[PDB]
C-alpha cells in the first residue's frame, strides 16, 4: 500500500512549535518530490513548497518562507514540515503529496494532518434545554433542540434518548465564539411522542470527561 | 498566481445524468514546450484529494470510463458521463505549468430534489441560561432546498447584527435538504430591554418571508 503516512492531529497554543512527519513507505523514495499543501478553513487548497529528494534543497512559495521550514531524513523515508512560533492562522489540514517527474502532478497524498491553535483551556460545555414556549402546533411535529455553548476542546457528541431517536436529529457544525466553541442539535418529534414521552439530549464531552443530560421539559 | 477560478460553486445532479465542470485560468496553460500541465483532483468528504485527469486528458490509474476532459490553453471543462452517487465530492482542478502550482476553490456535486422551504421554529432562552447572565435566543431554518436562504432577526421591529452566528447542515443523504439554524447571543439586560423578538428568513420559494417570533 504504497502510502505517505502522517502524524496525528496537533493542538498548540500561540507561539509553540509542532513537527509533522510523513512516512514513505512502498516506493523509491529518492525518485519523487515530497509536496506540502496546506488545506485553510474555506480558503484555497494552498501549495506551501517543495523537497528534492536527490540534492535535499526544498523550494517555498514566498508565502509560508521563513517561519514554516522543510527537512528530511532520506535514510528514514520520513519528510518533515516544521512550524515555529505558531500564529492562530496556521489552524489548517497540512497534506504531504508525492509529486511526479515527467508529467508533474501529485498522485499519492497522504491523509492529513489538523494543527489548532488556540488560546483557551479545556471547558467543559453549559447546556441549555430548548422547548417551545406554548408556541403551539404550526402543524402537528414539535421540534425541540439543546444548545451547547462554551466548550474547548472539540469534540462534542449529541444523542436523544441515547440514540434510539435519530431520523429526525440534525445537529449543526460547531462554530467558536471568542475562543470556545458553540454547537445546538434538534430533533423533531410526532405531537403524540412529546410531551407524554419524555425526550432527552445527551451530550458528552470526551476530552473534559463530562456527560450531561437534559430533559425538555414543556414549556 | 496563475488565479484559477471555476463555476458553479455547486452543482445540483440527479444522478444517473451527466455533469460536466469548467476552470480557467489567469495566463495560459501550455508549457514552455507544448504540453498543458492542468490537473482535476477529486475530494470526498473529510477525506483527501485524489488525481483523476493529468494533463488534461488522460486518466489516472482506475479513474472510472466515463470521466473525460478537454479544453485548450485556458478554459478546461472535466465531464462525467452518467454520474453514479461516488462521483460525488468537492472537484478541484490545478495547474502546475508555471511556478507555483495553484488550485482552484473547486465544485461540489449534489443531488437534485423538488424545492422545499425551512420549516422554522423560534426558541426563547431558558430559565437556566437567565440565571446566570447571556441569553442566546434560537431559530432553527430546518429541512429546505435550495441551499439559499438568508435570516434577519427583527428585534422590536428594528432589526439586529451583533450577536447572529449561523450554521449549516451539509446536504442530508436521506431526503437531500439542508438545514440552518442562528442564535441570536444577547446579555441578559439586553434581552430584558426588549420585547418583541421575530426571526426572518427570505428563501427562494416564497415571496414574502417565513417570519416566527415570541414576544418576551
Ligand atoms: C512544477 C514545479 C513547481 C516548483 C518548481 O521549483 C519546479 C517545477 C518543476 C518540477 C515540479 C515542481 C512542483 C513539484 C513537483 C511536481 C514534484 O513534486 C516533483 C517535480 C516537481
Amino acid at each position: 500500500q504504497i502510502q505517505l503516512v502522517q502524524s496525528g492531529p496537533e493542538l498548540k497554543k500561540p507561539g509553540e512549535t509542532v513537527k509533522i512527519s510523513c512516512k514513505a513507505s512502498g516506493y523509491a523514495f529518492t525518485n519523487y518530490g515530497v509536496n506540502w499543501v496546506k488545506e485553510a478553513p474555506g480558503k484555497e487548497l494552498k501549495w506551501m513548497g517543495w523537497i528534492n529528494i536527490y540534492t535535499g534543497e526544498p523550494t517555498y512559495v514566498d508565502d509560508f518562507k521563513g517561519r514554516f521550514a522543510f527537512s528530511l531524513e532520506t535514510s528514514a523515508s520520513t519528510a518533515y514540515l516544521e512550524i515555529n512560533n505558531l500564529k492562530n492562522e496556521d489552524t489548517a489540514t497540512y497534506f504531504c503529496t508525492r509529486g511526479d517527474y515527467v508529467n508533474w502532478y501529485f498522485d499519492v497524498w497522504g491523509a492529513g494532518t489538523t494543527v489548532t491553535v488556540s488560546s483557551a483551556k479545556t471547558t467543559p460545555p453549559s447546556v441549555y434545554p430548548l422547548a417551545p414556549g406554548s408556541a403551539a402546533q404550526t402543524n402537528s411535529m414539535v421540534t425541540l433542540g439543546c444548545l451547547v455553548k462554551g466548550y474547548f476542546p472539540e469534540p462534542v457528541t449529541v444523542t436523544w434518548n441515547s440514540g434510539s431517536l435519530s431520523s429526525g436529529v440534525h445537529t449543526f457544525p460547531a462554530v467558536l465564539q471568542s475562543d470556545l466553541y458553540t454547537l445546538s442539535s434538534s430533533v423533531t418529534v410526532p405531537s403524540s411522542p412529546r410531551p407524554s414521552e419524555t425526550v432527552t439530549c445527551n451530550v458528552a464531552h470526551p476530552a473534559s470527561s463530562t456527560k450531561v443530560d437534559k430533559k425538555i421539559v414543556p414549556r | 498566481d496563475v488565479v484559477m477560478t471555476q463555476i458553479p460553486l455547486s452543482l445540483p445532479v440527479n444522478l444517473g445524468d451527466q455533469a460536466s465542470i469548467s476552470c480557467r485560468s489567469s495566463q495560459s496553460l501550455i508549457h514552455s514546450n507544448g504540453n498543458t500541465y492542468l490537473h482535476w483532483y477529486l475530494q470526498k468528504p473529510g477525506q483527501s484529494p485524489k488525481l483523476l485527469m493529468y494533463k488534461v486528458s488522460n486518466r489516472f490509474y482506475g479513474v472510472p470510463d466515463r470521466f473525460s476532459g478537454s479544453g485548450s490553453g485556458t478554459d478546461f471543462t472535466l465531464k462525467i458521463s452518467r454520474v453514479e452517487a461516488e462521483d460525488l465530492g468537492i472537484y478541484f482542478c490545478s495547474q502546475s505549468s508555471h511556478v507555483p502550482p495553484t488550485f482552484g476553490g473547486g465544485t461540489k456535486l449534489e443531488i437534485k430534489r423538488a424545492d422545499a422551504a425551512p420549516t422554522v421554529s423560534i426558541f426563547p432562552p431558558s430559565s437556566e441560561q437567565l440565571t446566570s447572565g447571556g441569553a442566546s435566543v434560537v431559530c432553527f431554518l430546518n429541512n429546505f432546498y435550495p441551499k439559499d436562504i438568508n435570516v434577519k432577526w427583527k428585534i422590536d421591529g428594528s432589526e439586529r447584527q451583533n450577536g447572529v452566528l449561523n450554521s449549516w447542515t451539509d446536504q442530508d443523504s436521506k431526503d437531500s435538504t439542508y438545514s440552518m439554524s442562528s442564535t441570536l447571543t444577547l446579555t441578559k439586560d439586553e434581552y430584558e430591554r426588549h420585547n418583541s423578538y421575530t426571526c426572518e428568513a427570505t428563501h427562494k420559494t416564497s415571496t414574502s418571508p417565513i417570519v416566527k417570533s415570541f414576544n418576551r
